[PDB]
């Protein structure tokens, strides 16, 4: 499948090459054909998968913000409508395809709190970036299915995970931003940040000073949106 | 605006 | 040609968007759609096409120092080579396809001196894309067409612009840049950037305040170089 | 190292 003929360890080799190259369109090539192997990932793996993917459509989200503004100036030829389309073509392929690959096979077989939350949550970023450029008739159905895998994201990490661990923190901020900036729901975020912050901070004390470095980073980012949203 | 997630987690 | 089916007009157009989107492969596919539209590039345009391979060649050859580093250090499995390989073989085909447009048929409709240096500027620089990566027993070969592609230009430009124009600027700063990292000449890069810096100094009290600005901005390129390299 | 010309001239 282009990465098929491709051993694993020499795929996972190279997607950390191209992450060293900043060619991030090759690393997500290499850690798909990696997932295409059919083996669960490593923590280590995961990441790589994310980093990878989160590079490559935030270049596509970044692009569409551009065009859709110019777009939207021009309306207050066809080619600016013709190009916004097609990146945001673009990026929905990139986003079915994490999609699908979450959907077969890396979901169904993550059984531990650290996998199956860090791939709830992954497709629940990705169901946002699609709702961001969504305006038909399957805006609704899309921001359910993001909200759906945040919740159930959340369900779990609440029952297993500490407060600090870094990707239940993750989870929760990128849900309160979900709330904020698709949702419609501003006191939502507000509340959801609020109780993560407070929540992780009473945590701190058990945590060695590398993990404390860990979660007060990501509870840097929470408290940075609270000031932003209020 | 609003800041997300970095990519890695742990 | 992908593109054969779009309006020049609106292959420029959307050339401009994407760099507006810091899209530069995307700028780059556009342009190379309007050159093959077969009509003669404007000075807007000729900087349209620069800016957008330039800038698709950087990231290349970016990564492909990371990546030969990387495979320096290993020599002191296959797969540090084999990406490397991959790189060094995506960017020697986008010098080829700029290598292309040049010579079918850009240059030989190219009578004006502003866009024949500036074509022939791009062949060497180009050439001297691919020399960067050379090896083998083309090495020499390579070296020798950039060389040659940077003299008629300067051999033109010295004829036809005066000291200060930006493209005869940019054309020897370039070369002074062959000569010294691809021919193993620092004299001779030296040399020339001294000289066309003095020669651009002493034409600057002809140049309106805008055109000033053009040109003292490349000579502090001059500058920074002969610093660098003394 | 060396810096070489911007891609737009003019
Ligand atoms: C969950 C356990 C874990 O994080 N394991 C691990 C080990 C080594 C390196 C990473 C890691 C996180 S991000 C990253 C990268 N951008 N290369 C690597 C994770
Ligand atoms: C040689 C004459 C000339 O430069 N004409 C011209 C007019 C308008 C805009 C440009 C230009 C230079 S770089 C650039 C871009 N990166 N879009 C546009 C040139």
């Amino acid at each position: 499948g282009a990465m098929g003929s491709m051993e694993r360890a020499s795929l996972i080799q190279k997607a950390k090459l191209a992450e060293q190259a900043e060619r991030y369109e090759d690393m997500a090539a290499f850690m798909k054909g990696a997932v295409e192997k059919g083996e669960e990932l490593s923590c280590e793996e995961r990441n790589l998968l994310s980093v990878a993917y989160k590079n490559v459509v935030g270049g596509q989200r970044a692009a569409w913000r551009v065009l859709s503004s110019i777009e939207q100036k021009s309306n207050e030829g066809p080619e600016v409508r013709e190009y916004r389309e097609k990146v945001e073509t673009e990026l929905q392929g990139v986003c079915d395809t994490v999609l699908g690959l979450l959907d077969s096979h890396l979901i169904k077989e993550a059984g531990d709190a650290e996998s199956r939350v860090f791939y709830l949550k992954m497709k629940g970023d990705y169901y946002r970036y699609l709702a961001e450029v969504a305006t038909g008739d399957d805006k609704k159905r899309i921001i359910d299915s993001a909200r759906s895998a945040y919740q159930e994201a959340m369900d779990i990490s609440k029952k297993e995970m500490p407060p600090t661990n870094p990707i239940r923190l993750g989870l929760a901020l990128n849900f309160s931003v979900f709330h904020y900036e698709i949702a419609n729901s501003p006191e939502e975020a507000i509340s959801l940040a609020k109780t993560t912050f407070d929540e992780a901070m009473a945590d701190l004390h058990t945590l060695s000073e590398d993990s404390y470095k860990d979660s007060t980073l990501i509870m840097q980012l929470l408290r940075d949106n609270l000031t932003l949203w209020t | 605006r609003s800041h997300s997630s970095p990519a890695s987690l742990q």
